């Protein structure tokens, strides 16, 4: 009946890069989410399935908080059923969400000036990604048929790009450290629960 | 496998790399603009280039993609302003001629300098001295010697820069597949490819001669009072049926006519409206300021400056160990960073300043989210009459009552209105034939209507029909007058300036009767009108994603540059001038001379 590290899990030093988004298996802890919803120190907390009130003791078998950084303004693609780059190429949800999207500012942390490039997102990809599949490929992106034989060039690139994160952009260009809570359905015992 | 896919993805790479290589030059240049040091010259030098070398290589690449292929003109149009290689497609010898004739005729504007006969030592730049000499001298030898020498010294030095120049632009313009260099440059206001909405690079030329057709009678008005009072001013140096002279227009080219209210204001002894006093005595600070101009701006439903925008902006000149370049500016570094630069001060001018500022801001961030190639004026004229119908609607008796800066008790009345109305007409009524006229020029120049041993012959006679103002001095072939100018001789494109305050009135009719307002179309105050607010921002959130003929009907209904709403706001002025000038002379008779005695 321990406690899991939802502290680390959303207070670690320096967050993972979206298209090799980092992904926490939480499981068999007593955790209370209360704390986290009521914070009031997170700019978006949106429960897709079952709203942030009665979570706190609906019982769930194993859950994953997925966590990385992403733009401001890209947020609203971390919804069940949205279109873009983020949603398509590095981290597509699913319209039969279950859990939460927790995203908060992080522009004194994850941006330093001369930009912190530490992050990075797919940019290209010859097909859409499936709901949470992991991309980690490193094969240059073919625009046309001719081939590019590990190089880049003229109609071939690199499929990784970084984010400039200085601590001078808008609100929605700036370091969104985004946590991602899934639950999971079982007959297994719910062992993620209190 | 298509080739639009091709370009797609080419684009959506070159938006995300283009962005943060802006964002670096945009921070590098604010650094250096706020805070004037070596190491900061340097560093913004740096990322200049870096962002430059960036996207000539990303024009190579683009060049890749054939226009013919593309159906999306939202691809299209950003594969198209990409493309546009420009002095990359020329022979990187002529690219280098090219390039030292535009920085040695940049250097000889801004190191230029005349000195006066009594005295080889000291002399005098063009700001400040040349510009408050002509801006406030009474005195017509002083600014004619001014107005000439600055002409004889600087301009003689770029006529042959000029004439090379203008050769090398036009083999880079008709090597682009362009029929001249004017031709490139009215590109701007192409449209293709959009039934019913296009527009040729010729219909310019004769929609701008169809609409100054329309306002040549307004300002045959205003042209005549302003002889009438400038007479009454000099008496010797004016006839009452001539043009005016150049030196004598409130500057050193006549671009604007601010400088001669002093000198045409109607009711010379009721008062003008200024309300500085109202902000010193309520502890009005540039914070206050500009909270009434993001005020102002959430009454019309327009969202307010972002905590980024109070953070980051240089709002105060920071003192005296941090040096700045104080001229008003609002910037958008990319990357959801909008911030204004301006040294404020506690005076009205500033006060309108910061709605003006304020409105480019909101620009700015209603186009934010179009592609990175498609975040500007939907032509070259939008931002500018964006920013200034908004300087208009706040510089509103109503709206000075409205915000507890002017007594109620205060009479507005024919006086005050009159007053207002031939400022405003000296400002923006007597730009429209210069601007008109300077493009028309270049225009002819570039076509190669002019052989350049008539360079100069065109000049003064467009001047002496289109503006009804004359040389004070015969100006022969040797001079290049036009790029005594800055925006010439730095190779600026001009007709924005027309094209914009046409624009800024047609927006100000089009949201002043979705404001209801009932009255003369000047004491409009579009604050706490909503409906001005959609109305104009329908427009703002474009971009150039559209044609610019879409997104004007988008305000104004029309399809096209209109100047019905400009004649209109200026009505109590025109009747009022029709009545001053019931036995003196409208029109001008372009023989006279100042110089033909
Ligand atoms: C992260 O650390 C802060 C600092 O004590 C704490 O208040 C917060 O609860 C931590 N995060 C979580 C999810 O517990
Ligand atoms: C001004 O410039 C110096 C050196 O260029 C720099 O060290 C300093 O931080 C700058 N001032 C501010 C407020 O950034
Ligand atoms: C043009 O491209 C944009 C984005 O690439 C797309 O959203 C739009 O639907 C396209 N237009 C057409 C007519 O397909
Ligand atoms: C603008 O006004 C709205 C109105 O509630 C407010 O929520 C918003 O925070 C304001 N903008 C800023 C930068 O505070
Ligand atoms: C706008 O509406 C507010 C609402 O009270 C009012 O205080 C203000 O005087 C109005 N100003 C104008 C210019 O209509
Ligand atoms: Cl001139
Ligand atoms: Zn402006």
């Amino acid at each position: 009946t321990n406690l899991c590290p939802f502290g680390e899990v959303f207070n670690a030093t320096r967050f993972a890069s979206v298209y090799a988004w980092n992904r926490k298996r939480i499981s068999n802890c007593v955790a209370d989410y209360s704390v986290l919803y009521n914070s009031a120190s997170f700019s978006t907390f949106k429960c897709y399935g079952v709203s942030p009130t009665k979570l706190n003791d609906l019982c769930f078998t194993n859950v994953y908080a997925d966590s990385f950084v992403i733009r401001g303004d890209e947020v609203r693609q971390i919804a069940p059923g949205q279109t873009g780059k983020i949603a398509d190429y590095n981290y597509k949800l699913p319209d039969d969400f279950t859990g939460c999207v927790i995203a908060w500012n992080s522009n004194n942390l994850d941006s330093k000036v001369e930009g912190n490039y530490n992050y990075l997102y797919r940019l290209f990809r010859k097909s859409n990604l499936k709901p949470f599949e992991r991309d980690i490929s490193t094969e240059i992106y073919q625009a046309g048929s001719t081939p590019c034989n590990g190089v880049e060039g003229f109609n071939c690139y690199f499929p990784l790009q970084s984010y400039g994160f200085q601590p001078t952009n808008g609100v929605g260009y700036q370091p969104y450290r985004v946590v991602v809570l899934s639950f999971e359905l079982l007959h297994a015992p719910a062992t993620v629960c209190g | 496998s298509t080739i639009e896919e091709q370009a797609k993805t080419f684009l959506d790479k070159f938006n995300h790399e283009a962005e943060d290589l802006f964002y670096q030059s945009s921070l590098a240049s604010w650094n250096y603009n706020t805070n004037i040091t070596e190491e900061n010259v340097q560093n913004m030098n740096n990322a200049g280039d870096k962002w430059s070398a960036f996207l000539k290589e990303q024009s190579t690449l683009a060049q890749m993609y054939p226009l013919q292929e593309i159906q999306n003109l939202t691809v299209k149009l950003q594969l198209q302003a990409l493309q546009q290689n420009g002095s990359s497609v020329l022979s990187e010898d002529k690219s280098k001629r090219l390039n030292t004739i535009l920085n040695t005729m940049s250097t000889i504007y801004s190191t230029g300098k005349v000195c006066n006969p009594d005295n080889p030592q000291e002399c005098l730049l063009l700001e400040p001295g040349l510009n408050e000499i002509m801006a406030n001298s009474l005195d017509y030898n002083e600014r004619l010697w001014a107005w000439e020498s600055w002409r004889s010294e600087v301009g003689k030095q770029l006529r042959p820069l000029y004439e090379e120049y203008v050769v090398l632009k036009n083999e880079m313009a008709r090597a682009n597949h362009y029929e001249d260099y004017g031709d490139y440059w009215r590109g701007d206001y192409e449209v293709n490819g959009v039934d019913g909405y296009d527009y040729s690079r010729g219909q310019l030329i004769e929609d701008v001669e169809h609409t100054f057709e329309e306002i040549k009678p307004l300002y045959e008005h205003l042209h005549a009072y302003v002889r009438a009072k400038l007479m009454n001013a000099y008496p010797s140096y004016i006839s009452p049926i001539g043009c005016l002279p150049a030196h004598l227009l409130g500057d050193m080219w006549g671009r604007f006519w601010t400088n001669l209210y002093s000198l045409t204001v109607p009711f010379g002894q009721k008062p003008n409206i200024d309300v500085t006093d109202a902000m010193v005595d309520q502890a009005w600070d540039a914070q206050r300021i500009f909270k009434e101009a993001e005020k102002f701006f959430v009454s019309v439903g327009l969202p307010n400056m972002t905590q980024g925008f109070w953070e980051n902006s240089m709002l105060t000149d920071p003192g005296n160990v941090q040096k700045a370049v104080c001229h008003p500016t609002a910037w958008d570094l990319g990357k959801g960073d909008f911030r204004i630069l301006m040294c404020t001060k506690v005076t009205m001018d500033d006060f309108l300043t910061a709605h003006h500022e304020m409105g480019h801001i909101q620009y700015d961030m209603a186009y934010a989210a179009q592609p990175f190639l498609l975040r500007n004026g939907a032509n070259e004229g939008f931002h500018e009459a964006v920013g200034e119908i908004m300087s208009l609607s706040a510089a509103t008796p109503k709206h000075l009552k409205s915000i507890g800066l002017l007594s109620p008790d205060f009479q507005e009345d024919n006086e005050t209105e009159i007053n207002f109305l031939l400022k405003q007409a000296l400002t923006i009524v007597g730009t429209l034939p210069f601007t008109y006229m300077l493009e028309k020029w270049r225009w002819m120049v570039f076509k190669g209507e002019i052989p350049k041993d008539q360079w100069m012959k065109k000049w003064w006679e467009m001047k002496r029909e289109i503006v009804g103002v004359v040389e004070p001095v015969p100006h022969d072939e040797t001079y290049c007058d036009p790029a005594s100018l800055f925006h010439v001789s730095n190779d600026y494109s001009f007709i924005r300036y027309y094209t914009r305050t046409l624009y800024q009135f047609q927006f100000q009719e089009a949201l002043c009767q979705a404001a209801k307002h009932e009255g003369p179309l000047h004491k409009c105050d579009i604050s706490n009108s909503t409906e001005a607010g959609q109305k104009l921002f329908n427009m703002l959130r474009l971009g150039k994603s559209e044609p610019w003929t879409l997104a004007l009907e988008n305000v104004v209904g029309a399809k096209n540059m209109n100047v019905r709403p400009l004649l209109n706001y200026f009505e109590p002025l025109f009747t009022w001038l029709k009545d001053q000038n019931k036995n003196s002379f409208v029109g001008w008779s372009t023989d006279w001379s100042p110089y033909a005695d």
